[PDB]
């Protein structure tokens, strides 16, 4: 995820109003196109947002670079149990951690 | 030669680790800490859906003189969405899992249903229950 | 007359102050979080069965359990005399900029490390918002600090639980090379001078890299 | 300045600094899901009796069954201010490209994980559809990772939860 | 006892938040004559909060957490309704209930 | 902003009248002129440790 700062579009709307469109979205494909359906800009401003980036990648080349996702944010979504930093170190646990040393004891002994 | 004995270590200690393994394997009292970490990743999950909504869907919006669904065509005859910047308009909750939005209106109507008095409202209700 | 001397007196002194207890806490929180055998200082001696027969952690759970269910956050009232709709644009305001999951996160991170170890904290900052600002093209959020027995230090001139007489604070970062690479950009520092500070944490577990780079930074 | 390089060294350090909680989660899951007798370094030296008398795995169907019995979705609500209109598009559009039995296993796959293990995750995709479209002939649905723990893996310096 | 020392750290959470938003936030004054936001901007174009002294009217509590102003107004109509018996406050009530 | 050596950002003004920082605190109080906090584990470790050790 990349946040920085874009340039955005102030058309105003045939209808009614006026509207923000980022330029990157329409920067060729109808970027003339609204002034033929009757938008004429307004204003131009820099407006912040974010932008999430996937790359394919093996452990010896890349095959595809930066290709745009849509979303601001990276697609996976987690799920934690018991969760927390004990020193600067990730510690997660669910319910079957803390039984592992008795159940085995109890293998062993019905063994 | 006498008979074949489970020595009173082996049962004591066989006895107590099944006795440690249920007192330990009691995940809160219920899973209420769960469910929440759940709903914090469901609401997560909202925040980046509501994202790529406003990215890749076409979201209209609604003038109080009706939706206007404002979009164009290229040369290349793809169409590209025009979504303004009055996007996030609604924040993420957690609630019940729905299928559709009747079945969620259905819901609502019983809820505000098991409240109301038998008045006038009840009677409103009733008939916007056999509505959807 | 070295400002750089006057705010490491400052913080020696309230970190040398507070060394009992945020060695009781750390030890706490790796008692409760990694292992009941903290016996770092000699383990590599001989094998010999240690088993962890948890009987602790069910407590844990429930008080947290407990916590959790009874949410609490903060209620604006008009005062004696004021009008009535005095505090209904600072509750929006809160209610808006406070509904994210960090505030939540940060609060529920808290109260765990209250439950456990004994203290917590967090952390409200500031930032520059474009596309859903609460006003004036800004935002306020609520960060979480994990460990706060060793990474924040207070005044030691201070007897208020909540630490309002407090006249200066302390709060140590451990980041990564990546974090710390984003924290210069942030905050337009040198990149190359990799900064150094007073490690809070110790190298007890077994783990295989503890990388971590520190800075610190200082409220008065 | 290599792209690549620089991708690998994150990776490097991301990986290197969550190992043991991955191993320990690799470990509850093989513990839960396989076999307790987790002796695979030295088991081919004799043969003898090792019995497999389960005591944890009622526990975890139990949780499992009883988080199963109250789902949890999204819930769009409109903002402060905002018409009170403002969710019903967005929450109609969550409701029919969600409804499908991919993002309900998926949603329960995590669960399952975050039980046993402790941690599992899901992820979000967008692919172009021209039967039934949701808008725009496309498609936002929900995909299963199976073991969160070792395939995804996030950025260190990251101190939420939701990992935002 | 937990409790309510994280109620008195979310009392300090709401003064330090109070003023931070008296920092830099955009606080209208209401007037008894509607919102009046007094604000000017500099030769910059950067615009520069006014906020006058009369900013601590109102005090910090502890409550139930809401997600939004709609969700308290619900909880407080709710929780009047519970309270008042079946008059004409009671219809009143409910109309507001279903108001929001 | 601080290092052990040198001062990267020496006064930076920030917004508020308070310091931003939030404690929470469990059993808290001073016995010598000694803030002392404690929380639930604390009281629980030594018996544990026996416990853990017996059954070992």
């Amino acid at each position: 995820v990349v946040e920085k700062k874009e340039t955005a579009f102030i058309y105003q709307d045939p209808v009614t109003g006026e509207p923000v469109s980022y330029f990157k979205r329409d920067i060729k494909d109808v970027i003339d196109d609204l002034a033929d359906s009757g938008f004429i800009k307004i204003a131009e401003r820099q407006i912040k947002r974010r932008r999430v980036y996937k790359s394919i990648i093996t452990c010896t080349a890349v095959l595809k670079d930066k290709q745009l996702i849509a979303g601001e944010h990276i697609p996976i979504v987690p799920v934690f149990g018991e969760w927390g930093f004990v020193e600067d170190k990730e510690v997660y646990e669910g319910v079957v951690r803390l039984t592992k040393d008795g159940q085995r004891l109890r293998n062993m002994i019905m063994s | 030669y006498e008979n074949p004995e489970v020595p009173q270590a082996n049962a004591y200690m066989l006895e107590a680790a099944t006795s440690a393994v249920k007192e330990v394997a009691t995940l809160g009292v219920e899973t209420y800490v769960f469910q929440d970490n759940l709903a914090t990743a469901m609401r997560r999950d909202g925040e980046i859906y509501q994202s790529i909504v406003n990215d890749i869907y076409d979201v209209p919006r609604n003038v109080t003189i009706l939706m206007a669904e404002v979009v164009d065509l290229a040369t290349g005859e793809k169409q590209v969405l025009n979504d303004i910047r009055g996007r996030y308009e609604c924040y993420t909750d957690v609630g019940p899992s729905f299928q559709s939005m009747k079945q969620q209106n259905r819901a609502e109507i019983l809820e505000l249903l098991g409240k109301t008095p038998q008045g006038t409202p009840e009677y409103q209700l009733l008939l916007l229950q056999y509505f959807t | 007359e070295n400002r750089l001397e006057s705010i490491l007196s400052r913080f020696d002194a309230d970190w040398t102050a507070s060394d009992e207890a945020r060695r009781e806490a750390k030890n706490d929180l790796f008692f409760s979080r990694v292992s009941q055998w903290d016996d770092w200082l000699s383990q590599y001696t001989t094998l010999q069965y240690r088993g962890q027969f948890d009987v602790v952690r069910p407590v844990v759970r429930k008080l947290v359990s407990e916590m959790r269910q009874n949410p609490i956050d903060v209620l604006y009232r008009p005062k004696d005399g004021a009008r009535p709709d005095a505090a209904d644009v600072l509750m929006g305001m809160y209610r808006t900029d406070m509904r994210h999951n960090t505030a939540k996160i940060a609060v529920n991170i808290a109260v765990r490390e209250q439950i456990e170890a004994g203290v917590g904290a967090w952390r409200l900052v500031t930032d520059y918002e474009d596309q859903s600002p609460t006003s004036n093209n800004q935002v306020i959020r609520r960060e979480p600090i994990h460990s706060a027995c060793s990474h924040v230090i207070w005044d030691s001139n201070s007897k208020l639980m909540d630490k309002s007489d407090a006249r200066h604070c302390t709060v140590i970062h451990s980041m990564s090379q990546n974090g710390w690479e984003d924290f210069a950009e942030k905050y337009d520092l040198d990149a190359d001078d990799i900064p150094s500070f007073q490690n809070p944490n110790d190298w007890v577990f077994p783990w295989l890299t503890q990388d971590t780079i520190q800075i610190a930074e200082f409220y008065e």
